[PDB]
DNA sequence: GTTTTTCTTTTGTTATTGTGGCC
RNA sequence: GAGGCCACAAUAACAAAAGAAAAA
């Protein structure tokens, strides 16, 4: 049977442009989705359907189908969250060990309500434009849109149901195609409850890492230690410092300045005061402290931010008001725009477990070349928000000092 | 016997109720005879006053109306192909379709909507009115799905022959295959037969046109294309319009004539003036234009795409922040070539400005063949190494190699990371008016020295670099500079080439000149001895 | 004090004019 | 009844986008 779906009034359906793919990508995409329409899936579609959503061809072994309906899901955005959200389970994070398998041939046997099918409609190119582009619509559930888990939920829980009885301290929770699974068992029982599962669901048709969230600590800011000090150093630690009260607010830099009295030689070694050095050590058990004052707001998107940092090196923040950073962190390393992808990759992973969102990035890059090459490496089955920004200088220069792990 | 396509109104709209002006007696006359034929063989239908719309005759009837109430539909061959896509074939023929819109029948409740009115001579009794049942010319949905019906149509002739491959454009149909120009022959029959199944005419073998084929302006052959020969006019006094048409040829050109430059033609087009303003040629003008006809008295041709081996791309910087490229895959046989124009921001550094080129040049290749070229790049493999590594931008040039084809790209100048010893530690500021744009700008140095300028009609920004031209115009061959402007801190990191302001290439020539600069930034209003000093002299005038 | 005005290294839009074409 | 439409370009305009920054 079929959900009735629909768009909010002041709504068009999706209208989206595709962007150019490679040759390679094209084939690969006609072979997919023949095979789909073949197995009633997905159906040719004529002119007189007027929408669009743009389709992809991403690496997730062999080659598999990536359809981008970010636009869609702002456009039933009060369907799946509102009428048939699904609640957060603050305990996942806590887990020692959370994996997450791929649910995604679950959604493939469900019909899809008629009446929407038109929104889905998607479209492979072709190359130098000589045929006219095969178009096709969605008959089934599809694979990356949010409106899919909400239907399928119903039913999902009655899946897992059994499972929950019978282990009942693992928390289970969905994301798109996703399921986040958190466990305190050893990396050897870890490996045995992860089978029950496969096992499990091969029992309803749904074919088939992660030991992080506890290791996700905030790194605190670590101040050069000097045991000399030229008019130079302390220049540039004054201004770091001092844009760094943007976040923190106790640091001060006035014994600072009061030592860099009158016109000084770049190079010439000031040795500080006892009140100097005084500020100077109350900085840092400011920054050593966690920061406070700073709380997880629902009605409000996260953001995350990242910094190219220096060769093989990124630093990033997941906020939701300027300077209140919920994480911060560094991935290190490939390409920039390889490691950027898998760092995009990461943070969104991260995010989900914390919050059940994904955060809208702020990426150091221009958006044609974004656009050409992150397919070439991305993995996952979703595709946040993201915009392309500049960095100010006084930001990296800030993160930088981040304490890497060991 | 094609299956009509359900055709809708966009939603909450009704059709056409425009009035229908009176016409000629000798146009009156010629119409009837027209629309009778057409209702004889079924185009159209005679109809009555059931019918409420209306459209007026002018293609034959004029459905602007109609097309703003018309649902929209999918692109219908978006772009064009280029010729330098296309693959090389030794048979080509171009069958036109002809009675192609009159073919295809227009679904049923939506004829209704294409309702138009004949009128009598004297006009106090009522006209003859008829409406579509086939696609009618100029109908907003008529092309999508002509071709839509012809896509389905080619559909089985295409399975049981595979190497023909066949182009549908417009009314068109180009068929290519590398069989004998005999069993060529053999297989266009056999495409006419299977059209003319479906009520599609086309040209028998002794009607069929002989390759060259014209087609958007391009001269198709089945090795070579071409366009056709681009004449810019010699003319003593130019128009702001005549300038308009000489970029245009220009710009068209660009494709398969290298090294094509518009730049300096496009400087003259900046000032709004009418149409008719006679605009005087700059020299620098003169010059480019000379230089491009000289460029299009050379014969050229691009070859197609030979999908079994590499493409090549080759990039010259051909002038003032102008570049230009040629694509190939065998050393003189250029598939196409193009230029450009960049200048996006003010502060542009040409290492990225090539890659910027690079990006351009990467996304169309996809377009045109289906994957990315590799690289001939006038940047040094570490030169552009350093500027990356330091940039906070990602990029990516997935393969290319450097090619010694001067002038080759380079960073004018690289800026220290630690301050100099025994250079003159220079403290820089300025500051301007709010409202009098009266501004000052000067510095001391842990030496003595000190100077101050006045400046006028400026800005506080402006200022604050003038300080930094002051610093290094007054100093020696190494200096620090120490200044509380983040703008333009971030200005001269930038290593700018080229700029909109003529103050920020002084600088960069000065920064050439000097060979140790470390520049640094402490934050303004703090109190920091050297800047405290400076930021009194220079507020002085106005603060 | 928060709201102003200035610049730019990120993205985008509606209009004209011109080149090559079509219906 | 003041030709639509497509690609490409140049010019003009809104950037009320965004970001950062100065200044009051
Ligand atoms: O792939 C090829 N190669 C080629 C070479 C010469 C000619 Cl003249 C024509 C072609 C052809 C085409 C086309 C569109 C531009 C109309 C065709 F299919 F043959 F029509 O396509
Ligand atoms: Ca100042
Ligand atoms: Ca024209």
């Amino acid at each position: 049977e079929t959900v009735p779906v629909k768009l909010k009034p002041g709504m068009d359906g999706p209208k989206v442009k595709q962007w150019p793919l490679t040759e390679e990508k094209i084939k690969a995409l006609v072979e997919i989705c023949t095979e789909m329409e073949k197995e009633g899936k997905i159906s040719k579609i004529g002119p007189e359907n007027p929408y669009n959503t743009p389709v992809f061809a991403i690496k997730k072994t062999k080659w598999r189908k990536l359809v981008d309906f970010r636009e869609l899901n702002k456009k039933t955005q009060d369907f799946w969250e509102v009428q048939l959200g699904i609640p957060h389970p603050a305990g996942l994070k806590k887990k020692k060990s959370v994996t997450v398998l791929d649910v995604g041939d679950a959604y493939f046997s469900v019909p899809l309500d008629e009446d929407f099918r038109k929104y889905t409609a998607f479209t492979i190119p072709s190359i130098n434009n000589e045929t006219p582009g095969i178009r096709y619509q969605y008959n089934v559930l599809p694979q990356g849109w949010k409106g899919s888990p909400a239907i399928f939920q119903s039913s999902m829980t009655k899946i897992l149901e059994p499972f929950r009885k019978q282990n009942p301290d693992i928390v289970i929770y969905q994301y798109m195609d996703d399921l986040y699974v958190g466990s305190d068992l050893e990396i050897g029982q870890h490996r045995t409850k992860i089978e029950e599962l496969r096992q499990h669901l091969l029992r309803w048709g749904l074919t088939t890492y992660e030991l992080h969230p506890d290791k996700w600590t905030v790194q605190p800011i670590v101040l050069p230690e000097k045991d000399s000090w030229t008019v130079n150093d302390i220049q540039k630690l004054v201004g770091k410092l001092n844009w760094a009260s943007q976040i923190y607010p106790g640091i001060k830099v006035r014994q600072l300045c009061k030592l860099l009295r009158g016109t000084k030689a770049l190079t010439e070694v000031i040795p500080l005061t006892e009140e100097a050095e005084l500020e100077l050590a109350e900085n840092r058990e400011i920054l050593k402290e966690p920061v406070h004052g700073v709380y997880y707001d629902p009605s409000k998107d996260l953001i995350a931010e990242i910094q190219k940092q220096g060769q093989g090196q990124w630093t990033y923040q997941i906020y939701q008001e300027p300077f209140k950073n919920l994480k911060t962190g560094k991935y290190a390393r490939t390409n920039d725009v390889k490691q950027l992808t898998e760092a995009v990759q990461k943070i969104t992973t991260e995010s989900i477990v914390i919050w059940g969102k994904t955060p809208k990035f702020k990426l150091p890059i221009q958006k044609e070349t974004w656009e050409t090459w992150w397919t070439e490496y991305w993995q996952a089955t979703w595709v946040p928000e993201w915009e392309f920004v500049n960095t100010p200088p006084l930001v990296k220069l800030w993160y930088q000092l981040e304490k890497e792990p060991i | 016997p094609i299956e009509t396509v359900p055709v809708k109104l966009k939603p909450g709209m009704d059709g056409p109720k425009v009035k229908q002006w009176p016409l000629t007696e000798e146009k009156i006359k010629a119409l009837v005879e027209i629309c009778t034929e057409m209702e004889k063989e079924g185009k159209i239908s005679k109809i009555g006053p059931e019918n409420p719309y209306n459209t007026p005759v002018f293609k034959l009837v004029d459905f602007r109306e109609l097309n703003k109430k018309t649902q929209d539909f999918w692109e219908v061959q978006l772009g064009i192909p280029h010729p330098a896509g296309l693959k090389k074939k030794k048979s080509v023929t171009v069958l036109d379709v002809g009675d192609a819109y009159f073919s295809v029948p227009l679904d049923e409740d939506f004829r209704k909507y294409t309702a138009f009115t004949i009128p009598s001579i004297n006009n106090e009794t009522p006209g003859i009115r008829y409406q579509y049942n086939v696609l009618p010319q100029g109908w907003k949905g008529s092309p999508a799905i002509f071709q839509s019906s012809m896509t389905k149509i080619l559909e089985p002739f295409r399975k049981q022959n595979p190497d023909i491959v066949i182009y549908q454009y417009m009314d068109d149909l180009y068929v290519g295959s590398d069989l004998e120009i005999g069993q060529h022959r053999t297989k266009i029959e056999e495409l006419r037969q299977h059209l003319l199944r479906w009520g599609l005419t086309t040209p028998d073998k002794k009607h069929q046109k002989e390759p060259p084929f014209l087609w958007m302006g391009y001269e198709l052959h089945p090795d070579k294309w071409t366009v056709q020969p681009i004449v810019l006019p010699e003319k003593d006094s130019w128009t702001v319009n005549d300038i308009q048409k000489l970029v245009g040829k220009l710009n068209w050109a660009s494709q398969i004539y290298p090294g094509i430059k518009v730049r300096q033609l496009c400087k003259l087009l900046r000032g709004t003036k009418a149409l008719t303003e006679v605009i005087p040629l700059t020299e620098e003008a003169e010059l480019e234009l000379a230089e491009n006809r000289e460029i299009l008295k050379e014969p050229v041709h691009g070859v197609y795409y030979d999908p079994s081996k590499d493409l090549i791309a080759e990039i010259q910087k051909q002038g003032q922040g102008q570049w230009t490229y040629q694509i190939y895959q065998e050393p003189f046989k250029n598939l196409k070539t193009g230029k450009y124009a960049r200048m996006r921001g003010a502060h542009t550094n040409d290492v990225k400005q090539l890659t910027e080129a690079v990006q351009k040049i990467t996304t169309e290749s996809i377009v045109i063949w289906g994957k990315t070229p590799k690289f001939k790049l006038p940047i040094q493999k570490e030169t552009w190494e350093t500027w990356w590594t330091e940039y906070w931008q990602a990029t990516w040039v997935p393969e290319w190699e450097f090619v010694n084809t001067p002038p080759l790209v380079k960073l004018w100048y690289q800026l220290e990371k630690e301050p100099i010893v025994g250079a003159e530690t220079f403290y820089v500021d300025g500051a301007a008016s709010r409202e009098t744009k009266l501004g000052k700008a000067g510095y001391v140095t842990n030496k003595g020295r000190q100077k101050v300028v006045t400046l006028t009609d400026t800005t506080n920004q402006k200022t604050e670099l003038q300080a930094i031209h002051l610093a290094l115009q007054d100093s020696g061959l190494e200096v620090n500079i120490v200044t509380d402007s983040q703008y333009a801190l971030g200005i001269i990191q930038a290593q700018p080439d080229q700029s909109e302001s003529e103050l920020v290439n002084q600088i960069i020539e000065q920064l050439i000149k000097k060979e140790k600069v470390y520049l640094a930034w402490v934050p303004a209003h703090k109190g920091i001895g050297g800047n405290e000093q400076v930021d009194k002299l220079v507020s002085a005038g106005i603060r």
